[PDB]
């Protein structure tokens, strides 16, 4: 728990991307 | 060597209204020069630093 | 109305390392006419992506 090995430094979280709603539709209309 | 540690925090809310009529708007326009809607902006502007 | 989800992802580590003696390397340039240094880095960097 000290600063001289990796395990003493904390972890900071990053906000990498976002996933938007898919697009909606359909194919009808030839009837 | 050294050592590391952490804290945290979080804000609240406040919130005010006012109200007044067309009629009394118009009459003490009319009467005084006086403007309602800065008026009551500016005491509601005021008051909540007050009470903070 | 819509909604919200959250995932999470992290990284791993890799080592390797080689060896030699002073000796041996010039025996072998002068038995045969080949470099230890250059043969040993360029089998450590191809291990390494064929192993990944």
């Amino acid at each position: 728990e000290m600063m001289s090995v990796s395990d003493g430094v904390m972890r900071l979280p990053l906000f990498l991307a976002m996933i938007l709603p898919v697009q909606l539709g359909a194919a009808t209309a030839d009837a | 060597n050294h050592e590391m540690k952490k804290y945290t925090l979080f804000p609240s809310q406040f919130v005010i209204a006012a109200e007044h009529t067309v009629q009394a708007a118009y009459e003490a326009q009319r009467e005084f020069g006086l403007d309602l809607g800065s008026l009551q902006f500016r005491t509601l502007k005021e008051y909540l630093s007050h009470e903070q």
